[PDB]
């Protein structure tokens, strides 16, 4: 746990809910992490449902 | 032991305050197609970081299977609703299948993370693994061991500048660079310990100071570690 759990939450926000707004867990800058290579797919995927669910 | 109901908890209110609401309808069924389009979107990265990911491998396929059931569930829900955006009740059946969508989605993304994480602290076991081949390597191999470690050392001297930069304890600052800074003098250490036991493999004290001086490579990665998990 430790640092890297008690801010889970935050990194997790920030990927998926960014404009809701932090320590990085990348091994080295030619590897982007997991949250960040979904990140985008994920914020895509709120837009698309957000103007399916409002559609008037 | 997983337990990622207690961040699952937290974020749930965002995922609730984003699927509130604020004949057949072409201009509806396009959009349903584009969350369609998103969904397979998504879950071609998700498929793909479960496939490359070296911890969490089954977890993070069930994650990725339940995204996609919910998918499912979601596709069907809003296929019905844009053949008659009028009805109240498959309105509200898509906006729970979507609301239990982005909810698998958030689930994925924190194992996801968990994972990250795991790949990052493997640094210090690729690196004492590393100092473990200079321990147990004639004089050609110590030299190559060494070489391999050094390369291992400055892409985990990424990780640990990034972590150190990170603290803001004034008193956990100086352990990380103790830690780090202990590991690379006993890296050292071992490797002139290690020389001294093939010129002289039958006296018993090289032997013992090659062991020791490794345990004292144990107490730094360790150190780097507790450093950095808190």
């Amino acid at each position: 746990d430790g640092q890297y759990a008690m801010t889970r939450a935050q990194r997790v926000r920030a990927a998926m809910f960014p404009e809701t707004l932090i320590p990085s867990t990348q091994f080295d800058a030619a590897h982007p992490t997991n949250v960040q290579r979904l990140a985008e797919p994920s914020q895509m995927l709120k837009h698309a449902v957000v103007n399916l669910i409002n559609y008037q | 032991e997983i337990r990622t109901l207690t961040v699952e908890r937290l974020l749930e209110p965002l995922v609730t305050q984003v699927t509130t609401l604020v004949g057949r309808s072409k201009k509806a069924h396009v959009l349903a197609a584009s969350v369609e389009q998103a969904t397979q979107n998504f879950l071609e990265k998700g498929e793909q970081i479960a496939k490359e990911s070296q911890d969490l491998k089954e977890e993070l396929v069930a994650a990725v299977e339940d995204v996609r059931k919910q998918g499912e569930t979601m596709r069907i829900a809003s296929s019905e609703f844009a053949d008659d955006p009028c009805s109240s009740v498959k309105r509200g059946t898509m906006v729970r299948a979507a609301r239990a969508l982005l909810s698998a989605v958030t689930r994925l993304l924190i194992l996801a993370d968990m994972a990250d994480v795991m790949r990052l602290l493997s640094h210090l076991k690729i690196v004492e693994e590393a100092l473990e081949a200079v321990k147990n390597a004639n004089e050609q191999d110590l030299a190559n061991r060494f070489k391999e470690f050094g390369k291992e050392m400055v892409k985990l001297n990424y990780v640990a500048a990034r972590r150190q930069q990170e603290l803001k304890d004034p008193h956990c600052r100086d352990e990380m660079a103790a830690a780090r800074g202990a590991l690379k003098k006993n890296a050292t250490m071992l490797y002139t310990a290690s020389q001294a036991f093939l010129r002289h493999p039958d006296v018993a004290a090289t032997r013992a100071n090659r062991d020791y001086v490794f345990k004292q490579v144990q107490e730094a990665i360790a150190g780097i570690s507790s450093a950095a998990q808190a």
